[PDB]
RNA sequence: AUAGGUUUGGUCCUAGCCUUUCUAUUAGCUCUUAGUAAGAUUACACAUGCAAGCAUCCCCGUUCCAGUGAGUUCACCCUCUAAAUCACCAGAUCAAAAGGGACAAGCAUCAAGCACGCAGCAAUGCAGCUCAAAACGCUUAGCCUAGCCACACCCCCACGGGAAACAGCAGU
């Protein structure tokens, strides 16, 4: 399908079955459907711990660095999964998040105490 | 230095004491038949086959390598505390980028704790196995490597079976494939079934095994009994060059040992079983003579 | 054997076929010794050696004369005419 | 080099020279056969703009892609004439031949 | 039965057999040979066998045969740099004359072994998707990993039909 | 196909039809639970609700996703090279238009098409071009399925007209 603008992005497109999601991170146009044509796929991401309790994620680092380099982008999920990895520094929403967990726990424990 | 097990000496003796029988070696595999293939051939034309038999024999025993016990990975890349918590669960990052050798790759993991280490090396080889599939390997350890199964098996005298499987499954300096080999040897040793490895790729890995542990006293027996006086002689004088300051191979070098000399040598040093090895030997020799004059 | 009865029409072919008696030769005693392709008046039949444990996959009528010959293994396919004489 | 034209080389057969300065030249290729696995010849016609008009019905030609195409059917070039019809050379001895006879003897040099 | 004299020259096994695999220079092959003359016999086994093969292996490369019109057969290559390469079959045999053509013009084995790994390189093994282009179709089937839902159910704290219940 | 039934008073041969196998839809009868996958017959007409926002105003998006299979060799490879991404440029990536090639089925009781070619800077000249190795034509069909092509109420298009559009989701 000629397609106008867009570029390619590196994302999670989403295979599985209902209630049991796994992801391919694909290298994709992004303007083509999130499980539609891809141009390569550069790893895979289990979200559901195996029998060891590991989210495996693999990366084909390699090409991650290949398509960046081409000009690729990366969605925000690619993007903390990067920094998890530590290819990429964390996330600031990752951080902020943490730091937002952090104050929800202080605040149920100060209230537990209290009561 | 000592030699090790991959050097070019080691490796001719050890090649010879295996031996090359064809039939062992190729011996019909139980497995999805075609229907045969004939060829009329002259009896030069036979020699080449069983030549070009003989050459495939030798690629196929090729015995496989001793590797020291691999050190166990700890290395910390980051500690980032600030995750700590965030998740629940570890997150196991692979590079499965094509070209790079499997010790070679990075396989981090990410903790709950929020700190960046590398893969252990179990973990290691499960990703490899996850992503780069290897034929016969599984990733969730096979029930037979349990010494329950592992002594049916020996019971069913099937060591090389064994040891296929531990070399499928494990790799050679996998703590795993060192202790099921080892157990293999120990059995061959303590059941006397030394012929069961003969011709077959690991019979190296076991002499190199006794020898190392200075316990080669049960496969001199057994080889004197066969007759593979030798292969007997090989091996002694492998201990010798593998214990060069051990009492047997300064008492060898006082004296002029140059074979069965060699082994009665070592029957009297350094053997837990020399007078049952000089019966042994008196034995071969007196039927030797026997059946000689 | 012809007979106005059936059964002594079993018990004429049945006492004939004895003193008819091929011998086959059968390779390792499982199958035959190549692979056959004949043509008996309109009715061909290409028989191909297999390996043990492979089966007799034959016309019915192949698969009881195996099984009476001694064959064990063998691929049969009957094409032109399946008279079940000739 | 950098032509848009798909066959870059094409020996084949004049067929025809009734339009100036371009011959008509039919081009052959095996084309395997997917049922019965033989390989037959498939024919096709080409244009060959020929500046001289130096070809001959019957003559075997190699043509050689314009860069682009000079026509709505030129898209080739009469690169060289391989067989001039009746005026073989043999390659081999450089000697002219009829058919399978030397008109000169190779002996002659 | 197979029609012809030869059919196992119309076999993708026979075809696929043949080991000449030219560079990508040459773009024509022109095979003069002559239907009689006991020295052209190798021009003509050669055209009877080995021109299948040929152009198995090199799909693209016109290969056109003529009949009695030089005194001895010949090969003629046509490369794209414009060069032409003649090659004097005469005397010699079918199996000499591919010898020869793939000694001068044929990719070497090594060339055609790296050309084998880089198309292996395109399948790699930690892919997942349809049988067609790769090994698994989803992480479900590595052991290990939580089943296809459709095989073994999951649990129904894993499962957001109670999810949803628990939330409510 | 490992075949089987069926012509005859009978046998042999040829030969069609049918049985046995595996799917998909529909119908009859019957039907307990759980997980998953799939899910109008109709390119016929649509009630109703929702399906495109975001953002310190400019811009950007609503050209995507989602749908359908009416039409149908616009999909694939090569050359060239737009638009787009790489904060700017970089060549890299991606990919239009254009040029070259390849590319569905049946009917030859569709056998001729009727300008379908070339050269020249132009003026103009030559009379050529496709085709029984299937041109021209009629009919049928979404396809070569990580998906691709085409359509988007009809007039192939959509300035204009007919007319007031669910082939977006749920629904009628
Ligand atoms: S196909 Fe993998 S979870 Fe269902
Ligand atoms: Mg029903
Ligand atoms: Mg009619
Ligand atoms: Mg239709
Ligand atoms: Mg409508
Ligand atoms: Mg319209
Ligand atoms: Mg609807």
């Amino acid at each position: 399908k000629a397609y106008r603008g867009g570029h390619l992005t590196i994302r999670l497109a989403l295979g599985g079955c209902t209630n049991r999601p796994f992801y391919r991170i694909v290298a994709a146009h992004n303007k083509c459907p999130r499980d539609g044509r891809f141009v390569e796929q550069l790893g895979s991401y289990d979200p559901l711990p195996n029998s060891h309790g590991e989210k495996l994620v693999a990366l084909n680092l390699d090409r991650i660095r290949h398509w960046i380099g081409c000009g690729a982008h990366l969605s925000k999920p690619m993007e903390k999964l990067l920094g998890l990895a530590g290819f990429f520094p964390l996330h600031p929403m990752m951080i902020t998040n943490a730091e937002r967990l952090r104050r929800k726990r202080a605040r149920e424990v100060l209230l537990a105490s209290q009561k | 230095k000592k030699p090790t097990f991959m050097d070019e000496e080691v490796q001719s003796i050890l090649t010879k004491m295996t031996g090359l029988n064809l039939q062992k070696t190729f011996k019909p595999a139980i497995q999805e038949l075609k229907p045969p293939t004939y060829k009329l051939m002259t009896q030069a034309q036979l020699e080449e086959a069983t030549r070009q038999a003989v050459e495939a024999a030798k690629v196929r025993l090729k015995m496989p390598p001793v590797l020291e016990e691999r050190v166990p990975i700890n290395d910390v890349l980051a500690e980032d505390k600030i995750l700590e918590g965030t998740e629940t669960t570890k997150y196991v990052f692979t590079d499965i980028s094509y070209s790079i050798p499997h010790r070679e790759r990075f396989i981090v993991v990410r903790e709950p704790s929020g700190t960046l280490r590398k893969a252990s090396w179990e973990e290691r080889d499960r990703m490899i196995q996850v992503y780069f599939p290897k034929e016969g390997r599984k990733i969730l350890t096979p029930i037979i490597f349990k010494e329950e199964n592992l002594r049916t098996m020996y019971s069913q005298d099937r060591h090389v079976d064994v040891l296929n499987l531990c070399f499928a499954q494990f790799e050679p300096d996998s703590t795993e494939y060192i202790k099921v080999h080892h157990k293999t040897y120990e059995d061959i040793d303590k059941r006397g079934k030394y012929d069961l490895l003969r011709s077959t790729r690991y019979f190296g890995g076991m002499v190199w095994y006794f020898v190392n542990n200075k316990k080669i006293d049960g496969l001199l027996i057994d080889q004197i009994q066969r007759d593979l006086i030798d292969d007997a002689t090989n091996l002694v004088q492998l201990y010798h060059v593998l214990h060069p300051d051990g009492q047997s191979a300064q008492g060898a070098k006082d004296q002029a040992a140059e074979g069965i000399n060699l082994i009665k040598v070592f029957a009297k040093t350094e053997a837990q079983k020399g007078a049952y090895i000089e019966l042994t030997l008196q034995t071969y020799q007196e039927a030797l003579s026997r059946h000689s004059a | 054997g012809k007979a106005t009865d059936r059964m002594d029409a079993f018990r004429k072919a049945k006492n004939r076929a004895v003193h008819h008696l091929h011998y086959i030769e059968r390779y390792e005693d499982h199958t035959i010794f190549h692979d056959i392709s004949l043509r008996f008046k309109r009715t061909h039949i290409k028989m191909k050696k297999q390996p043990k444990g492979y089966g007799l996959r034959c016309h019915r009528a192949i698969i009881t004369i195996c099984r009476l010959i001694g064959i064990k293994d063998m691929y049969a396919k009957v094409s032109g005419s399946i008279n079940m004489l000739s | 080099v950098r032509s848009s034209v798909h066959a870059r080389w094409i020996v084949g057969k004049v067929i025809g020279t009734k339009m100036q300065k371009t011959a008509k030249v039919r081009v052959t290729r095996l084309v395997l056969d997917p049922y019965l696995l033989k390989y037959f010849n498939k024919r096709k016609t080409y244009f060959a703009h020929d500046a001289l008009q130096q070809c001959t019905v019957g003559d075997i030609v190699l043509l050689r892609a314009l860069p682009v195409p000079r026509a709505k059917h030129v898209k080739h070039e009469l690169a060289e004439i391989v067989f001039k019809v009746g005026k073989v050379i043999d390659p081999v001895t450089g000697k002219p031949c009829a058919g399978t006879t030397y008109l000169e003897s190779p002996l002659s040099s | 039965p197979m029609k012809g004299r030869f059919p196992i020259r119309r076999t993708l096994q026979y075809l696929s057999q043949g080991n000449v695999v030219f560079k990508d220079s040459v773009k024509v092959m022109t095979v003069n040979y002559n239907t009689h003359g006991e020295l052209g016999e190798g021009a003509r086994k050669f055209v009877f066998f080995n021109i299948p093969q040929i152009q198995y292996k090199n799909p693209w490369v016109q290969i056109m045969m003529f009949k009695n019109m030089t005194p001895s057969p010949f090969l003629r290559f046509y490369l794209d740099s414009g060069e032409q390469v003649l090659v004097d079959v005469e005397t010699k045999s079918n199996k000499e004359i591919m010898e020869h053509i793939r000694k001068i013009l044929g990719k070497n084995e090594e060339t055609l072994r790296e050309e084998e790994e880089e198309k292996k390189q395109l399948s790699h093994p930690a892919n997942f998707g349809p049988r067609k282009y790769c090994l698994r179709e989803c992480i479900c089937e590595v052991e290990g990993q939580v089943p296809c839902p459709s095989l073994v159910p999951l649990p129904k704290e894993m499962r957001g039909k109670y999810k949803a219940a628990l939330k409510a």
